[PDB]
RNA sequence: AACGAGACUCUGGCAUGCUAACUAGUUACGCGACCCCCGAGCGGUCGGCGUCCCCCAACUUCUUAGAGGGACAAGUGGCGUUCAGCCACCCGAGAUUGAGCAAUAACAGGUCUGUGAUGCCCUUAGAUGUCGGGGCUGCACGCGCGCUACACUGACUGGCUCAGCGUGUGCCUACCCUACGCCGGCAGGCGCGGGUAACCCGUUGAACCCCAUUCGUGAUGGGGAUCGGGGAUUGCAAUUAUUCCCCAUGAACGAGGAAUUCCCAGUAAGUGCGGGUCAUAAGCUUGCGUUGAUUAAGUCCCUGCCCUUUGUACACACCGCCCG
């Protein structure tokens, strides 16, 4: 995500800008096993603010 | 070879035999290069030779195919004028008639005295354009 | 990838190394050592690669170095 | 021939440098003969690095100038292949020996520069490097063909091959051998 | 009282408003902004971004 | 060019040679790995420097006495 | 031979002539009034441009997986000089390409196959590689 | 001893080492199908061309992103007090690939029209707080940033062939990106389908460039200003022409005074594209690819800056100060 915008409010003086960036990350682990023990063990044992999305099927 | 003739006169403008046929014809007003490469092909003649190599029989046909374009199946959209306005038809206008037609539409827009004719008579730009930094004759 | 030009240098650079690798794996050293001396003599990036790629633009210019005109009056 | 590239048809053997001064900045055949003039884009990151690359390539580089022709090195090579072709039909030589004479005959022997005294223009005569001579001579003759074909029916290829003849045999019908002698005529005066 | 109070605002620079106070002039939409560039800067520290380049 | 060593390098380089004189070789790579184990240098590029100066000192210490 | 082997400048100039002999291609009436793209400033010099373009149509279908009237135009489009404004790319005509592909399909050298695009008939693929060797027979590859 | 410098963060450049992948590929067959004998042979087979078929196949080189390693003036030769360092060379990616962050003290610099930040003053019902219309585009003139041009190293018409950074409806309040089919010269219309996105658009089938015709040194077919008529799209509304398209009209301009700007390697220049603003619309700005030179390896001459010494009637500091 890029945001390239003025560094000066009410533009005056030498023309300057500022690059901000956010880096997202995705990665996924595919399991094939009963849906019970997965949904049991998955939602627990997570310390940080990190999201998880369980899917019924994809393959 | 082919020493027969060169510069000639046709309707209202003198056309040289020096240049290629299509490009030679364009000098006559109301005919652009795009308009001529059509009319030559409806006439079914070469455009790969000079205008001084055309015969009198051939050029007699050219002006007929030109001045009745709808009747030789050149489309209506491909004309200069579609429903002129207050004349009721599709038309194709050529050299000295073009100027006469043009001067009428100027006169008309000062007759009604719209914004148009006033800008014309004052000698200022008709279309949406700035005149603050555009012009000079004066300075 | 690349344009019309840079592709030509890529296909040359690969076929040069391809030939070498075939000798490096199935034939002895002294076969390919010879071939290495020949190519690297007129080296032109046959067995090596440029590290040069485009630099990133910064503001106040249309290029990375070139700048907009400056007026004092 | 099987161990040393020609030019695609033109021998780089039977090619000499007929000065002892300007060789080791003119070379074309020690192993530096190649099928085409092109580089990977290494030509300069040291002062000595400029010298090494061929004379025929240097000629192609300085041929594309003045805005609309920059970054069109392939179009430029078209003009050079016709040049040698026209030179060979027209006079009949190894057409590289033409070019080597054309470069050597166009390089100045003495040159002037500026020196600041009393807030008024005074000039001083000084000498010139062999590397300077080569750079200057390549510049001068390429300006000729560029100039001539700016309103002539003649193509730049034709103009350029004519310009190498009149340089290779001095005759002062070229833009180069004229402009060479102008500099030296100044260098005599203020010295 | 009145039979009108409003007139079509459905597009343009007047039918969107930025979150300073309903400020404008400073046309903004990006990636779901609706957020004013002056205050965006003050939320460089706040979450959405940390400056790294 | 440039790249004249700073004082942060020259301060710790002397210290590391005084108290671990025995562990030193005169090869770059061996003297690197020793500095990695007898201390932690929190950067990687910094580590590659302090080793190289430790090496360059150890050359001279095998001649007459250093005054630092 | 495969059509890959030969030059392609030569390929079209024999394939265009081939079609016009055999009575193939029912042409549109509009062919002498047609700019041919939005980014041109003139009609073609050529008087048999339709025959030439149908050659280039059938060739690309041999290579790639086949695509409709939209994609053919994108392959042909070029640069548009807008005068005083800076140049930009744009796409050409559509209704010409829509007559080309339907005219080919009348001969069954192409056919609307599955996966959103016309693909060239085995009879078509036979005829391409047949004249591909005729190129090598002619000059000498 | 401390702050700045450096160290640091990000980015580029080196991995057939490590980690693992039908929302990424490759190879291998199994193949069966299509194709042409095109080559040995006969058409089969062997070889060649891509696509479907692909797996319970094999692998991770290519693509992707994580953990690690690698470069240190390390080695050698000169030079230096032989110190700190400097120059050349081997290996090779050479000790500088480009950005982010940045001190003390100051300016009567900009911003009360970013701020439900804010003092004081003013105004507050005949309101400086709402609807309708007009204007910010009005021209005898002066200046700045740019765009397009003055042709043959070109224009024009066909043919061939290559890319990357991104972005996209389910959001603001009514709205996205588009394949495919059909109709139209074109702008465009119409019918269906996909895309929460390494999944669909898009194997982004882009330009310059490349290959073949035509024009001929002619203000020419170079240039496309001005201007007439007609057709579409957005919107509640398009007139002082919103934008887009078609035909016609065809100007200045044929390399530019005094002056002046910017730039050292994938850099300058040429050339296209994405994002930003956006109901409709970039000659702007911000990023990205593609083609890719000439010239330098220096100096204090000009302009300016850092350090020391010196002189001063200056300290509102030479734009200062001061005399008849």
């Amino acid at each position: 995500l890029r945001i390239t915008t003025r560094k000066t409010p009410c533009g005056e003086g030498s023309k300057t800008w500022d690059r901000f960036q956010m880096r997202i990350h995705k990665r996924l682990i595919d399991l094939h096993s009963p849906s019970e023990i997965v949904k049991q063990i998955t939602s627990i044992s997570i310390e940080p603010g990190v999201e998880v999305e369980v899917t019924i099927a994809d393959a | 070879p082919e020493k027969f003739q060169h510069i000639l006169r046709v309707l209202n403008t003198n056309i040289d035999g020096r240049r290629k046929i299509a490009f030679a014809i364009t000098a006559i007003k109301g005919v652009g290069r795009r308009y001529a490469h059509v009319v030559l092909r409806k006439a079914d003649i070469d455009l790969t030779k000079r205008a001084g190599e055309l015969t009198e029989d051939e050029v007699e046909r050219v002006i007929t195919i030109m001045q009745n374009p709808r009747q030789y199946k050149i489309p209506d959209w491909f004309l200069n004028r579609q429903k002129d306005v207050k004349d009721g038809k599709y038309s194709q206008v050529l050299a000295n008639g073009l100027d006469n037609k043009l001067r009428e539409d100027l006169e008309r827009l000062k007759k009604i005295r719209a914004h148009r004719g006033l800008r014309h008579f004052w000698g200022l730009r008709v279309r949406g354009q700035h005149t603050k930094t555009t012009g000079r004759r004066g300075r | 990838g690349g344009g019309h030009v840079a592709q030509i240098y890529a296909i040359r650079q690969s076929i040069s190394k391809a030939l070498v690798a075939y000798y490096q794996k199935y034939v002895d050293e002294a076969s390919k050592k010879e071939i290495k001396d020949i190519l690297i003599q007129y080296d032109r990036t046959l067995l090596v690669a440029d590290p040069r790629r485009c630099e990133s633009k910064k503001f106040g210019g249309p290029g990375a170095r070139a700048r907009y005109q400056k007026s004092y009056r | 021939t099987p161990d040393i590239k020609l030019f695609g048809k033109w021998s780089t053997d039977d090619v000499q440098i007929n000065d002892i001064s300007l060789q080791d900045y003119i070379a074309v055949k020690e192993k530096y003969a190649k099928y085409l003039p092109h580089s990977a884009g290494r030509y300069a990151a040291k002062r000595f690095r400029k010298a090494q690359c061929p004379i025929v390539e240097r000629l192609t580089n300085s041929m594309m100038m003045h805005g609309r022709n920059n970054g069109k090195k392939l179009m430029t090579v078209r003009i050079v292949k016709h040049a040698f072709e026209i030179i060979h039909l027209l006079t009949g030589e190894n057409p590289l020996q033409v070019l080597v004479n054309a470069i050597i005959n166009s390089g100045p022997r003495e040159d002037s520069t500026r020196i600041g005294r009393a807030g008024t223009v005074r000039r001083q005569a000084v000498d010139v490097s062999p590397l300077r001579r080569v750079n200057q001579a390549i510049w001068l003759l390429c300006t000729g063909a560029r100039e001539a074909a700016f309103r002539n029916i003649k193509t730049i290829a034709e103009c350029l091959a004519d310009e190498l003849i009149n340089a290779a045999k001095g005759s002062s019908n070229s833009y180069a051998i004229k402009k060479k002698d102008e500099l030296e005529r100044v260098a005599k005066s203020n010295r | 009282q009145q039979l009108y109070w409003s007139h079509p605002r459905k597009f343009g620079q007047g039918s969107r408003s930025c979150r300073v106070c309903s400020n404008r002039h400073g046309l903004i939409r990006k990636y779901g902004l609706n957020m004013c560039r002056q205050c965006f800067r003050q939320y460089a520290k706040d979450i959405g971004f940390i400056k790294l380049d | 060019m440039g790249r004249v060593r700073t004082k942060t390098v020259k301060k710790a380089a002397r210290v590391i040679i005084e108290k671990y004189y025995t562990r030193l070789g005169n090869d770059f790579h061996t003297n690197k790995r020793v500095c990695e184990e007898i201390a932690i240098i929190p950067s990687k590029k910094l580590r590659n420097k302090i080793a190289g100066y430790v090496t360059h000192l150890m050359k001279r210490i095998q001649r007459g006495p250093v005054r630092g | 031979v495969t059509v890959k082997d030969v030059n392609q400048q030569e390929f079209v100039r024999a394939l265009a002539a081939f079609l016009k002999k055999s009575g193939k291609l029912k042409v549109p009436e509009w062919v002498d009034t047609v700019k041919l793209a939005k980014h041109k400033e003139l009609a073609p010099y050529d008087e048999n441009w339709f025959y030439t373009r149908a050659a280039s149509t059938a060739r690309h279908l041999y290579l790639r997986g086949g695509a409709g009237v939209g994609s053919m135009t994108k392959i042909y489009g070029g640069r548009q000089r807008n005068g005083v404004m800076p140049s930009h790319f744009s796409r050409g005509s559509k209704s010409v390409a829509r007559r080309v592909l339907q005219a080919l399909e009348g001969l069954k050298m192409v056919e609307k196959d599955q996966d959103w695009g016309r693909k060239l008939t085995p009879q078509g693929q036979r005829d391409l590689d047949r004249i591909a060797g005729q190129v090598a027979a002619a000059k000498k590859k």
